[PDB]
């Protein structure tokens, strides 16, 4: 739900 | 034959390995982040799911994933559970929380049922990865594929299972069966969770921060 | 006496006041905000408040001053509820959206009361400074101060009714019993929003967003 | 004039005084039910109301009553709260049983809060009776009566207060505002009491037997 | 092998087989628990059950034995459910009547998939003989044999499968994969009906009737 | 809703 | 007490 | 973190 952590995880994968 | 090599999911175990009493769980969340996610890419085929779905099974799988790593661990441990974050815990410190109720249940039907079959790190693994393809969660773009790579795993875990142990016949049925006490398990956490935000009140309508 | 005014909060009232049924209030949740906020510096002797205790009690008020507003500008309406974002509620809607037991205690238990006993801006904005200033609320720095606050507001709002409405001599009490119907639909409407959080999507564990 | 005499709702509390830790509370239900009823039918006109409004009333009570009457009692105690059954509470107790929660709130909200207006028998009873009749409760067959008996007892007790104590002018309200405070409480207490049920599940859809 | 049989439990499956969607679960408590006594003693194993442990399991075993049935005939219709009751519910209504979280999840989760893969009655069946027989369950007074008659289920399970279909070889573990599903619909329904007492009427607090 | 206590407290009103 | 229910079909 | 965004409204 484009929600703050939807993103937070995206860029986890790949870096933190 | 095999195209899920039950060897990768066991390097991805491994990978991971670790290298008040309920407020200790909350703030661990960053590593856990790390520890799921560099997990998750080490299972076949993960990355290759459209990235929008990688965040859902995540998203989705985070509180079983978790519970079923530490569940494991503390097959060591002695009436008590150890956190990736290396603390233990035990029953009369955790019912001094009130998550006595997991804690029967997380011991009863999991940490110790594990230690009964000797549950070893593929099975494990295989478990996880089980629950982490889940194609019950909402939003897939595509419920079919995360099927598919949930079928491979079970396929090649049975496969496993049969191999290393030919005289217990039971095994795999034995290792999805601990599936459904896994996934309520996860539920019980969640409602107290919620439960405690709530009447704990305090700081408790901080719903607002949510695009306020 | 007016160590704390009348007239005042009924301006404050007036200041602020504006010239799928669930998510409209979580649509809004800026407006509200915007409302809320600047109502408290508008009433007397609330902004020499600690900016800290400002703050506990914006944030423990918030439900209730909220519901309030919106329970007193539905006096207007037979049949429904008036928000802050210019829509009207419907009793066949919020039913049909399964909230129709919390639609259903606000008019019969708020503002059919607020109507059958016409209650004005004064009233509705003194009752509010009531709720605004809590003693009972956590962590005040200082508390056995905000308590006089509302000693001071109830007095003066003692003399606005012997005035205006002394036939009635109890109104002032009539006024003030409202006071536990407002938290206990404070609190049901919380029990609301955390129950549709938990039937929530696999979305439901996002309180990792704390993440501290 | 008096037609609602505060010597006798002092009659009706006097004669009602008593003459795990959770658990304990529970399996009292049978001398609670003769505590509340003998309770009742001694405030002035309740026994007027049709039977089948007694009922609800009581019903509908039943909570904020018995808390309404362990937190006075317990202004004797010293951080604790004594039951009718005679047994007293610790905090620490009550958190080793995660009803620390109300415990904080009924002794910051009421028990203190009581104990610092030196609050007594007749005020107490007052304010019982106003939760009693509560003329909001569901099913009523005619709400108005209620709320007229409501409007009684407020009145004497109003004119009781002015009487005793002249110089406090606001004795009045600060009572009445001990009532959010304790609807609060009850519903906080239910939420316990329902989180109970179900996550102790062990014997948790005991539902059935509803009828069954 | 059928130290534990199959036709049999079709059988068993046929004999209890029928020859406001709330409100009706909740009519019929009478009937299901008709339908599912008899339905445990037709199980192979299940009445040599020291009877106070044929308790327990059903006891345990209510809610999802009740749901799984219901979703397996609403294989039968597209865009609903069909009830014992011989009523038809409809995704408008239990949205409608806000439940709508519920009742999507069944489709989704276990109707869909039920079509999706055209389960039968020996398989329906076979996967309740499962959910019947579970050592998880609380206070069983032997429990490591329930264990058994579950280990001897699913075996013989393994085999209808293996035979009717052998060009699916991991249908078996496709159907033990919905186990997960069905508990957490069960304690779903569960939340639901603690969560709609509990905004209840004044009649929430009834609890009282445990009275001992 | 003539429920089991409603009873319980009907009689309750007059002995138990 | 539902147990006794139960039992009493149990039988 | 709440806090923050009412004072940033306080002021």
């Amino acid at each position: 739900t484009n929600m703050g952590l939807e993103a937070i995880i995206r860029k986890a994968l790949m870096g933190k | 034959n095999e195209d899920m090599p039950v060897e990768r999911i066991l390097e991805a175990e491994l990978a991971v390995e670790p290298k008040d009493p309920v407020t200790n769980i909350c703030q661990a969340a960053d590593k856990q982040l790390f520890t799921l996610v560099e997990w998750a890419k080490r299972i076949p085929h993960f990355s290759e799911l459209p990235l929008d779905d990688q965040v859902i099974l995540l998203r989705a799988g985070w509180n079983e994933l978790l519970i079923a790593s530490f569940s494991h661990r503390s097959i060591a441990v002695k009436d008590g559970i150890l956190l990736a974050t290396g603390l233990h815990v035990h029953r009369n410190s955790a019912h001094s929380a009130g998550v006595g109720a997991i804690f029967d249940r997380v011991l009863t039907e999991l940490v110790s049922k594990m230690r009964d079959m000797q549950m070893d790190k593929t099975e494990l693994g295989c478990l996880r990865a089980i629950v982490l393809f889940n194609p019950d969660s909402k939003g897939l773009s595509n419920p079919a594929e995360v099927e598919a790579l949930r079928e491979k795993v079970y396929a090649s875990l049975e496969a496993y299972c049969k191999h290393k142990y030919p005289e217990q016949p039971g095994r795999f049925a034995k290792l999805l069966l601990r599936l459904p006490a896994l996934r309520s398990i996860g539920l019980k956490c969640l409602e107290h969770l919620f439960f405690f935000k709530l009447i704990g009140d305090t700081p408790i309508d901080t719903f607002l921060m949510e695009m306020l």
